[PDB]
DNA sequence: CCCTGCATCCGTGATAGACAATTTAACACTTTTGTCAATCATTTTGTT
DNA sequence: AACAAAATGATTGACAAAAGTGTTAAATTGTGCTATAATGGGAGCTGTCACGGATGCAGGGGA
C-alpha cells in the first residue's frame, strides 16, 4: 500500500523505521494466524493455546 | 514624461518650499466626526490637497459634467480627479526658525564644521542656555564667543550698541547668514600652508573642502535652518476607515498634529506678551517637535500616545528594512504549490494544474472567447469561465501552446534558481517538475513550494526561451562542471545495470550486437550482469566532422551492451565499459557536450533518466536489518583498548605521568581502536560474496545493498556506513574538547541513556549553525553584489599587454591544483613557446580551450602569462578578451553580458555548506629530481653541510621536464643533505631540521664574548660546568623581563686572535642572536667546534588546533581588515642601520644606495645591521595586511594574495569556484586613487581612477603635461559608499548619511548602472537592454 | 494515524526524492480521509446611509 | 515547435539580439503587418520567428532592406 | 614649549451650571419631461 | 387603367408632473465665567556584539 525509497536510510541514520517495519510485520503475522483460526471456529481451547 | 536622466538633489530654500505647496495648513484637526468629510484649512483639507470624490466639489453644488474645471465658490475645491489628492503638498509657516536635525546631529556636524564650532557648544545654544555674540566690533569679544548668562549680563551693562548677542535657533541663522564662503575660502588657502601638523593640516583640508562645496553647488549656508516645514500629501499618510467604525491612521498624523499645535500656541504667546521664561521655553519645545518629525530617535524618543511603541517618523521610512523603499515589488500573475516528481516529462517542461493555469492565463483566455465569437462581449466571457464550461478547457489548451512560465524557488542563491519551462496541463494541485532539474533549485520533494510567474509581453516570452530556458543551462556559471548530473536514484540504477557477477545465467556465450543483448535478457535466459562477448560498431569523428564505423568484438557484460544502445554516435565504447558509478556518469555527459554539442546532449541526458529509473525498479534494491554486517572481531578490538587504557590510568595513579600526557595518550589509544574497526568492517562488506565457478571458489566485490548505495555515490559514504556497522566515534562536549570515552556502539545495537545524552549535544551545535550560517552568508553575498553591481563587459578588446602569471599551486609534496585547470578558458598575453627557444606553439593571445591546453600538456611549460580582469585598461567596465572564456555556454563572453552580478553570486552561493600525522620531522618527498633554490644565501660548513641562514630556503624539487614539483621552506636548525643537480632518494631528506627545537648552528667557533647576555641583566647568574648545559633562557623581543633592558642578546663568536669573527658574504662579524625559548647550553669556559647547535627553541605542534579560517575569514578577507599584528616592510631597498634606541620602542634607518622609520620592541627582527634588503621584503614577522601589500609590491601582488587565501578556504572543503570570479571583486575593490602631483587636482584629494586616467590621457596627450597618483584599497562595505552615484549608495548602506552628504554638495546621479536603473523602472544597461542603450548615448550630443 | 503495509524499493522513479507512492486501496477504503469544519460570519452593521 | 535556439544562434552569433531580431519580426506576424515565410505548423508567433532565423530568411540586415523598400514602394502611393 | 598614545563614547550593522451665532432640513415652488389629444400630408383596399 | 376613400404618419399646444433655489425652527457648536488653604518636581530602566571614527587627555619626545 506504500512504496517508500531505500535511499533515505543510508544518509539519514534513522534505523528505527527498518526495525519497526519488521516488528510491525511479526505483529501482523499473528494477525493472520489468529484470523484464520477464529474463522474456522476451531475452539476456545485452540485459541488459548496459541 | 520625456527621456530624462540625472536625478539631481540639493538643499531647499524657503522660497522654494513655499513653491511646491498649494496653501498653508493652519489648524490641527483632520475630519468632522459627524459627517466624515474633511474640514477646511486642517490637515486633510480639500481646498489644499484637492477634492475627495472624483469630479465634484465638497458642498455639493458642482456634480454635472459641464462644470469640470471651475473652483467652487462656497468651499474652494477645484473639481478634478481625486487622484490629484495624492501629489499636492501643503506647508506650515514656522513662527520661529529651527535647526534641521540632519544637518545638526549627523556625526560630522555640517553646521559645525562650516562654522568651526565644537558641536557641544552649538547644542548649548540651541537650548537657550548660553548666549552667543554676533558682530563684536571694537571690544574684547570675538565673533563666536559663548557668553554665559552672567558674562553677557556682566558685559551688557558696559556696552549697549556696537554689540549684539543672540540665543537659540535664531542665532545660528545669524552666524551662517553673514558668513561668506569666499573670504574664508582663499584666506584658508594660505592658512593651510603655514600649518605644520600631520593632524592639523589633514583636518584643515577637510573644512576647506566643505566650504568649496557650498559655492559651486549654489546653496547658501543658511538654508539648513528651516523656516517653512512642508507637509506630505494626504494620501501617503491616509486616515482610511476600517470596517466597524475604527479608523487606521498613519503614524504621521500624530506627529503633524504635535507641530501645528505647538507652533500655533507660540504664535499666541507673542501676541499675549508672556515673559521670556515661557516663550523661551516654547521655542525649545517646538524645535524638539520638528526634529521628532524628520528623524525621531536621536532625542528622548517621543513614544506614541495611547500606546507604548515609538512613533515612525519620515527618515524611519526610507531607512533600511534591510533594503530600499522602492524596488530593492510584489507581482501579479503568480502562484505557488507543493512540488512533486513526475518523472515522465521531457527536460524542458513542467506540470501545471488546470485549476492554476485557468487563473493565471485569464486575460489571454478572454481574448479567444471573444475572438472565436463564442462570447459576444467580455462580460459574457467572464461568466463562461466561471462555469468552467467544457469549451474553455479546449481554448485554454491553445493559449498554452508555447507560452513558457517561470518557476522559481524561495531562497534563490544563484542564477540557476530561476528557469523557464513549457507547461503541460495535468490534474491535481502539485506543480510537477523534472527530476534532473531538482538539484539546481536544491529542492527535495518533501513539501517545498515553488512560485510560478508568467512572462506577458512578446519580448518577455523570448527572453524566457532564448536566455532562460531550461535546456540552455547545462553548465553552471561558477565553473564548467555540469549541473544536470543524474543525481540519486538513477545513479544507482545504472550502477546495478553495469556491474558483473562471476557466474550468472548465460556466461561466456557470444552475442551479435546491442539489439540481441537486450531481448536475450528480456526473454529470461541471460542475467542482467553476466560476462559475455558482443560485437559493437562505434563511430569516431576524425575528419572535418564526419563519422567512421569500426566493427570489432568487445568483451563486456550483458548490462553494458543494453546501455550502449542509448549513447549517441560520436562517443567511444570505453565510456560505458567501466563500473559506471556517479563520478563516471557526470563526465559521460561532459564529453558528450564538448564533442556533439547541445542538440544531442539534452536528448542524451534524458535517455539516461528513463533508463536509470527503469532498471532500478527491476533491481529491487531494498535495505534490511541484516544488510549492515557487524564485524566479528569488534569485541577483541574493543576489549584490548578497554584494558590497555585501564593500565595507563594507573600510570597516572602512581604519579608516574602527568595528566596532560595522560589525557592525550588515552585519546590516541582509542583512535587506534576506532580505526581498527573501520578497517575491520569495510574489508567485510567489500569482498562479501564468494561465489564459485564451475570449479573452485573465487571472491569478488559484494552485492550488499547498503554498500552499493555507498560505492555508487548515490547517497552517503563510508563516513556514515562506519556508524551503522562499526563503532560510532568519540564526541566533543560543548567547549570543543574531546571526551575521554567514545560512544562504543553503533546504530544497529542500542545506545543506552548516557551514550545518547552525549550524542544529543552534537545535534544541537549542528542545528544552531545551519540556522545561523544562512543568516550570515545571506549578508556576505548582499554586499558583494552591491560593490560589483555596475560592472559590465563594454568593449570587444582593450589592447593592454600587461597580464599575470598562473603558476600551479604547490602544497609541499602535493599539488593543490594542476596548471591546466587553472588556465583553461583564458587569453595569453605573451605567447609561450617550447622551453627550447623560438618554439612558439601557442600563438599570440588566443583562447585556451580543450585542445590548446593539452597541446601545452604534451609540451613542458611550467607557467603562462594570461590577461586578467584586474589589469584591463577600459573605462567603466572590462573588455571581452581580458575577462576570458567562461559561461554557461562555451563561447567567449559576449559583449554586453553582466559579469558583475554573476560573479558575486558564485562566491556567495557556497558558504552555506562550508561553515568551518602532525609529526613534521623529516623532509620526505615522493620524487627524485634536481634541486633549484632561489632567494637563498647559504654556505657549506666544516660539518659537511650547506649551512642554513634564514627562512628564505625553499626546496624546489625540479622534475625531469623543466618544471616544479614540490616547495618547502628551510629554517634555522636545518641540516642539508645534497647539493645542486644531485637528486634525493625516494622519500629522502635533502635537508633535515629540528622539529621540537629551533636551534642556532655554529657558523664559526672560538671563545665566547658576553655581548648583552651578561648574568642578571639578560638572565640571572646560574652555574653549569663542563657538561655543557644550563637553565638560562635568552628571552626575545616580546618575552623579555623588566630588569636589564639595555641589552640585545648574542654571544660574539671570536677568532683565533680575539677579534669578532665575520659572517662570510656580508659585513658583520658573527653575533648570532639566539632566539627566544632558548635554554642556552653554551657557557664560556669550554671550546666548541664550528657547526654546533647554540640553543634550543622548542616547537611541538601536537594537536594542530591553532588555525583560523571558516566563513568569517572569507568576510574578514574581502573587507581588508588590519590583523592586529602586521609585518613591517622595507619602503626602499638600501642599507640597514639603526639610531637612537629606548624611546619606549626601538627605531631604525633606511637609506638609498635618508629614510627614517621606527619599530616597536615586541618583534624579533629578521634582518642584520649590514644588509642590502629588497623593497617590500619581510623585515619582521606577522600576517601582513592587504594594505601594506598594495602600497609596496604592486596591483598583481594584492590580487595574488587575496585570490590565494580565499581559494584556500574553499578548496579544503571541496568547493569548485573559478578564480576569475575573485578578480572582478579585487578590481571593484581598489578603483579609488589618491593623487601625488597636480595639474588638475588639488594634490591630496581622493578621486576615482577613471578620472585620473581620462585627464592624464588627455592633458598629457595635449602639448603640456600639467599628475601622479597612488592606488588605494578599501573594503566592500566602504567601497560601495564612495561610488559616484547617490542612489546605489543610499539603497543598501546607511541611508541617513548618504543623503545628507549628497544634498550638501548637489550631486547629479547620471543613472549609469544597474541598481540605480531598476529603481526608476527602465531597461537595465546590461543584457537585452544593453542594445537599446547603444542608441541612447548615440542620440544626445548629436542628431 | 493509520498503519499500512509498506515496502522499501525504488519504483520507476515515482518516489525519486523523499516522496511517497500510494496504492488506490488506501483511497477507496477511506482511511486517510479527515473532516474539516470551517465557519463564515455575516454581520449587518448600521451605516449612516 | 522549438526546444532550443542553439541552431538559430549559428546565424546570429550573439544570443542577445537574437531576442531583439526575432522579437521584432515576431510582431509583424501578430499586429497586422505581414505573414510567415516558412510554413506554419499550428505554432505561435514567437516560434515561427525563431524558425525563420534558422533558415537565413531573416536577420537584422534583411528586416531593414525588406521594409525600407516600403516607403519607396509606398512612394508610388506617396505620389 | 611641541606630537603621539590610550580610552571613553556613539553610531550602524546583525472634575459642573448661559451665552450666542451657526448649521442643517424642513417646508415652499419654476422649468422640464410625459403625456395627451387634433391638423398636414401620404397615401390608402381594391370600387369608382 | 385612374382614384373611389380610410387611415396615418407628421403635426399644434396643454394638463401634470416632477423637482431645484431661498425662509423658519430646531439642533449643533463655542465662548467666558466660577474666589478656602492648594506653589518641584512624575518619569520609565536592564542578558546583545563587533567594527569604526572622533574628542579627549597624556607626557614622550623635540627647541
Ligand atoms: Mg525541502
Ligand atoms: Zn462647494
Ligand atoms: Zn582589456
Amino acid at each position: 500500500d506504500i512504496v517508500l525509497n531505500p535511499l533515505g536510510v543510508p544518509s539519514r541514520m534513522n534505523i528505527g523505521q527498518i526495525l519497526e517495519t519488521h516488528l510491525g510485520m511479526a505483529a501482523k503475522g499473528i494477525g493472520d494466524k489468529i484470523n484464520a483460526m477464529l474463522k474456522q471456529q476451531q475452539e476456545v481451547a485452540k485459541l488459548r493455546e496459541f | 514624461t520625456e527621456e530624462f536622466d540625472a536625478i539631481k538633489i540639493a538643499l531647499a530654500s524657503p522660497d522654494m518650499i513655499r513653491s511646491w505647496s498649494f496653501g498653508e495648513v493652519k489648524k490641527p484637526e483632520t475630519i468632522n466626526y459627524r459627517t466624515f468629510k474633511p474640514e477646511r484649512d486642517g490637515l486633510f483639507c480639500a481646498r489644499i490637497f484637492g477634492p475627495v470624490k472624483d469630479y465634484e466639489c465638497l458642498c455639493g453644488k458642482y456634480k454635472r459634467l459641464k462644470h469640470r474645471g471651475v473652483i467652487c465658490e462656497k468651499c474652494g475645491v477645484e473639481v478634478t480627479q481625486t487622484k490629484v489628492r495624492r501629489e499636492r503638498m501643503g506647508h506650515i509657516e514656522l513662527a520661529s526658525p529651527t535647526a534641521h536635525i540632519w544637518f545638526l546631529k549627523s556625526l560630522p556636524s555640517r553646521i559645525g564644521l562650516l562654522l568651526d564650532m565644537p558641536l557641544r557648544d552649538i547644542e548649548r545654544v540651541l537650548y537657550f542656555e548660553s548666549y552667543v555674540v554676533i558682530e563684536g566690533g571694537m571690544t574684547n569679544l570675538e565673533r563666536q564667543q559663548i557668553l554665559t548668562e552672567e558674562q553677557y549680563l556682566d558685559a551688557l551693562e558696559e556696552f549697549g550698541d556696537e554689540f549684539d548677542a543672540k540665543m537659540g535657533a535664531e542665532a545660528i541663522q545669524a552666524l551662517l547668514k553673514s558668513m561668506d564662503l569666499e573670504q574664508e575660502c582663499e584666506q584658508l588657502r594660505e592658512e593651510l600652508n603655514e600649518t605644520n601638523s600631520e593632524t592639523k593640516r589633514k583636518k584643515l583640508t577637510k573644512r576647506i573642502k566643505l566650504l568649496e562645496a557650498f559655492v559651486q553647488s549654489g546653496n547658501k549656508p543658511e538654508w539648513m535652518i528651516l523656516t517653512v516645514l512642508p507637509v506630505l500629501p494626504p494620501d501617503l499618510r491616509p486616515l482610511v476607515p476600517l470596517d466597524g467604525g475604527r479608523f487606521a491612521t498613519s503614524d504621521l498624523n500624530d506627529l503633524y498634529r504635535r507641530v501645528i499645535n505647538r507652533n500655533n500656541r507660540l504664535k499666541r504667546l507673542l501676541d499675549l506678551a508672556a515673559p521670556d521664561i515661557i516663550v523661551r521655553n516654547e521655542k525649545r519645545m517646538l524645535q524638539e517637535a520638528v526634529d521628532a518629525l524628520l528623524d525621531n530617535g536621536r532625542r528622548g524618543r517621543a513614544i506614541t500616545g495611547s500606546n507604548k511603541r515609538p512613533l515612525k517618523s519620515l527618515a524611519d521610512m526610507i531607512k533600511g528594512k534591510q533594503g530600499r523603499f522602492r524596488q530593492n515589488k510584489r507581482v501579479d500573475y503568480s502562484g505557488r504549490s507543493v512540488i512533486t516528481v513526475g518523472p515522465y516529462l521531457r527536460l524542458h517542461q513542467c506540470g501545471l494544474p488546470k485549476k492554476m493555469a485557468l487563473e493565471l492565463f485569464k486575460p489571454f483566455i478572454y481574448g479567444k472567447l471573444e475572438l472565436r465569437g463564442l462570447a459576444t462581449t467580455i462580460k459574457a466571457a467572464k461568466k463562461m469561465v466561471e462555469r468552467e464550461e467544457a469549451v474553455v478547457w479546449d481554448i485554454l489548451d491553445e493559449v498554452i501552446r508555447e507560452h513558457p512560465v517561470l518557476l522559481n524557488r524561495a531562497p534563490t542563491l544563484h542564477r540557476l534558481g530561476i528557469q523557464a519551462f513549457e507547461p503541460v496541463l495535468i490534474e491535481g494541485k502539485a506543480i510537477q517538475l523534472h527530476p534532473l532539474v531538482c538539484a539546481a533549485y536544491n529542492a527535495d520533494f518533501d513539501g517545498d513550494q515553488m512560485a510560478v510567474h508568467v512572462p506577458l509581453t512578446l519580448e518577455a516570452q523570448l527572453e524566457a526561451r532564448a536566455l532562460m530556458m531550461s535546456t540552455n543551462n547545462i553548465l553552471s556559471p561558477a565553473n564548467g562542471e555540469p549541473i544536470i548530473v543524474p543525481s540519486q536514484d538513477v545513479v544507482l540504477g545504472l550502477y546495478y545495470m553495469t556491474r558483473d557477477c562471476v557466474n550468472a545465467k548465460g556466461e561466456g556465450m557470444v552475442l551479435t550486437g546491442p539489439k540481441e543483448a537486450e531481448r536475450l535478457y528480456r526473454s529470461g535466459l541471460a542475467s542482467l550482469h553476466a560476462r559475455v562477448k558482443v560485437r559493437i560498431t562505434e563511430y569516431e569523428k576524425d575528419a572535418n566532422g564526419e563519422l567512421v564505423a569500426k566493427t570489432s568484438l568487445k568483451d563486456t557484460t550483458v548490462g553494458r551492451a543494453i546501455l550502449w544502445m542509448i549513447v549517441p554516435k560520436g562517443l567511444p565504447y570505453s565510456i560505458v565499459n567501466q563500473a559506471l558509478g556517479k563520478k563516471a556518469i557526470s563526465k559521460m555527459l561532459n564529453t558528450c557536450y564538448r564533442i556533439l554539442g547541445l542538440k544531442p546532449t539534452v536528448i542524451f541526458a534524458d535517455q539516461i533518466m528513463y533508463t536509470g529509473f527503469a532498471y532500478a525498479a527491476r533491481s529491487g534494491a531494498s535495505v534490511g536489518i541484516d544488510d549492515m554486517v557487524i564485524p566479528e572481531k569488534k569485541h577483541e578490538i574493543i576489549s584490548e583498548a578497554e584494558a590497555e587504557v585501564a593500565e595507563i590510568q594507573e600510570q597516572f595513579q602512581s604519579g608516574l605521568v602527568t595528566a596532560g600526557e595522560r589525557y592525550n595518550k588515552v585519546i590516541d589509544i582509542w583512535a587506534a581502536a576506532n580505526d581498527r574497526v573501520s578497517k575491520a568492517m569495510m574489508d567485510n562488506l567489500q569482498t562479501e560474496t564468494v561465489i564459485n565457478r564451475d570449479g573452485q571458489e573465487e571472491k569478488q566485490v559484494s552485492f550488499n545493498s547498503i554498500y552499493m548505495m555507498a560505492d555508487s555515490g548515490a547517497r552517503g559514504s563510508a563516513a556514515q556506513i562506519r556508524q551503522l556497522a562499526g563503532m560510532r566515534g568519540l564526541m566533543a562536549k560543548p567547549d570543543g574538547s574531546i571526551i575521554e570515552t567514545p560512544i562504543t556502539a553503533n546504530f544497529r545495537e542500542g545506545l543506552n541513556v548516557l551514550q545518547y545524552f552525549i550524542s544529543t549535544h552534537g545535534a544541537r551545535k549542528g542545528l544552531a549553525d545551519t540556522a545561523l550560517k544562512t543568516a550570515n552568508s545571506g549578508y556576505l553575498t548582499r554586499r558583494l553584489v552591491d560593490v560589483a553591481q555596475d560592472l559590465v563587459v563594454t568593449e570587444d578588446d582593450c589592447g593592454t599587454h600587461e597580464g599575470i602569471m598562473m603558476t600551479p599551486v604547490i602544497e609541499g609534496g602535493d599539488v593543490k591544483e594542476p596548471l591546466r585547470d587553472r588556465v583553461l578558458g583564458r587569453v595569453t598575453a605573451e605567447d609561450v613557446l617550447k622551453p627550447g627557444t623560438a618554439d612558439i606553439l601557442v600563438p599570440r593571445n588566443t583562447l585556451l580551450h580543450e585542445q590548446w591546453c593539452d597541446l601545452l600538456e604534451e609540451n613542458s611549460v611550467d607557467a603562462v602569462k594570461v590577461r586578467s580582469v584586474v589589469s584591463c585598461d577600459t573605462d567603466f567596465g572590462v573588455c571581452a578578451h581580458c575577462y576570458g572564456r567562461d559561461l554557461a555556454r562555451g563561447h567567449i563572453i559576449n559583449k554586453g553580458e553582466a559579469i558583475g552580478v554573476i560573479a558575486a553570486q558564485s562566491i556567495g552561493e557556497p558558504g552555506t555548506q562550508l561553515t568551518m600525522a602532525a609529526a613534521e620531522s623529516s623532509i620526505q618527498v615522493k620524487n627524485k629530481g634536481s634541486i633549484k633554490l632561489s632567494n637563498v644565501k647559504s654556505v657549506v660548513n666544516s660539518s659537511g653541510k650547506l649551512v642554513i641562514t634564514s627562512r628564505n630556503t625553499e626546496l624546489k624539487l625540479i622534475d625531469e621536464f623543466g618544471r616544479t614539483k614540490e616547495s618547502y621552506k628551510v629554517p634555522y636548525g636545518a641540516v642539508l643533505a645534497k647539493g645542486d643537480g644531485e637528486q634525493v632518494a625516494g622519500g629522502e631528506t635533502v635537508a633535515n631540521w629540528d622539529p621540537h627545537t629551533m636551534p642556532v648552528i655554529t657558523e664559526v667557533s672560538g671563545f665566547v664574548r658576553f655581548t648583552d647576555m651578561i648574568d642578571g641583566q639578560t638572565i640571572t647568574r646560574q652555574t653549569d660546568e663542563l657538561t655543557g648545559l644550563s637553565s638560562l633562557v635568552v628571552l626575545d623581543s616580546a618575552e623579555r623581563t623588566a630588569g636589564g633592558k639595555d641589552l640585545r642578546p648574542a654571544l660574539k663568536i671570536v677568532d683565533a686572535q680575539g677579534n669578532d669573527v665575520l659572517i662570510p658574504g656580508t659585513d658583520m662579524p658573527a653575533q648570532y642572536f639566539l632566539p627566544g625559548k632558548a635554554i642556552v647550553q653554551l657557557e664560556d669556559g669550554v671550546q666548541i667546534s664550528s657547526g654546533d647547535t647554540l640553543a634550543r627553541i622548542p616547537q611541538e605542534s601536537g594537536g594542530t588546533k591553532d588555525i583560523t579560517g571558516g566563513l568569517p575569514r572569507v568576510a574578514d578577507l574581502f573587507e581588508a581588515r588590519r590583523p592586529k599584528e602586521p609585518a613591517i616592510l622595507a619602503e626602499i631597498s638600501g642599507i640597514v642601520s639603526f639610531g637612537k634606541e629606548t624611546k619606549g620602542k626601538r627605531r631604525l634607518v633606511i637609506t638609498p644606495v635618508p629614510y627614517e622609520e621606527m619599530i616597536p620592541k615586541w618583534r624579533q627582527l629578521n634582518v642584520f645591521e649590514g644588509e642590502r634588503v629588497e623593497r617590500g621584503d619581510v623585515i619582521s614577522d606577522g600576517p601582513e595586511a592587504p594594505h601594506d601589500i598594495l602600497r609596496l609590491r604592486g596591483v598583481h601582488a594584492v590580487t595574488r594574495y587575496i585570490v590565494n587565501e580565499v581559494q584556500d578556504v574553499y578548496r579544503l572543503q571541496g568547493v569548485k569556484i573559478n578564480d576569475k570570479h575573485i578578480e572582478v571583486i579585487v578590481r571593484q575593490m581598489l578603483r579609488k586613487a589618491t593623487i601625488v602631483n597636480a595639474g588638475s587636482s588639488d594634490f591630496l584629494e581622493g578621486e576615482q581612477v577613471e578620472y585620473s586616467r581620462v585627464k592624464i590621457a588627455n592633458r598629457e596627450l595635449e602639448a603640456n603635461g600639467k599628475a601622479t597618483y597612488s592606488r588605494d584599497l578599501l573594503g566592500i562595505t566602504k567601497a560601495s559608499l564612495a561610488t559616484e552615484s547617490f542612489i546605489s549608495a543610499a539603497s543598501f548602506q546607511e541611508t541617513t548619511r548618504v543623503l545628507t552628504e549628497a544634498a550638501v554638495a548637489g550631486k547629479r546621479d547620471e543613472l549609469r548602472g544597474l541598481k540605480e536603473n531598476v529603481i526608476v523602472g527602465r531597461l537595465i544597461p546590461a543584457g537585452t537592454g544593453y542594445a537599446y542603450h547603444q542608441d541612447r548615448m548615440r542620440r544626445r550630443a548629436a542628431g | 494515524g493509520q498503519n499500512m503495509r509498506v515496502a522499501f524499493m525504488p519504483w520507476n522513479g515515482y518516489n525519486f526524492e523523499d516522496s511517497i507512492l500510494v496504492s488506490e486501496r488506501v483511497v477507496q477504503e477511506d482511511r486517510f480521509t479527515t473532516i474539516h469544519i470551517q465557519e463564515l460570519a455575516c454581520v449587518s452593521r448600521d451605516t449612516k446611509l | 515547435a522549438r526546444v532550443t535556439v542553439q541552431d538559430a544562434v549559428e546565424k546570429i552569433g550573439n544570443r542577445f539580439d537574437l531576442v531583439l531580431v526575432a522579437a521584432r519580426r515576431a510582431r509583424q506576424m501578430q499586429v497586422g503587418g505581414k505573414d510567415p515565410l516558412v510554413p506554419e505548423e499550428n505554432d505561435k508567433t514567437t516560434v515561427i520567428a525563431l524558425r525563420e532565423i534558422e533558415e537565413g530568411l531573416i536577420n537584422n540586415q534583411i528586416l531593414d532592406v525588406r521594409e525600407r523598400q516600403e516607403q519607396q514602394e509606398q512612394e508610388a502611393a506617396e505620389l
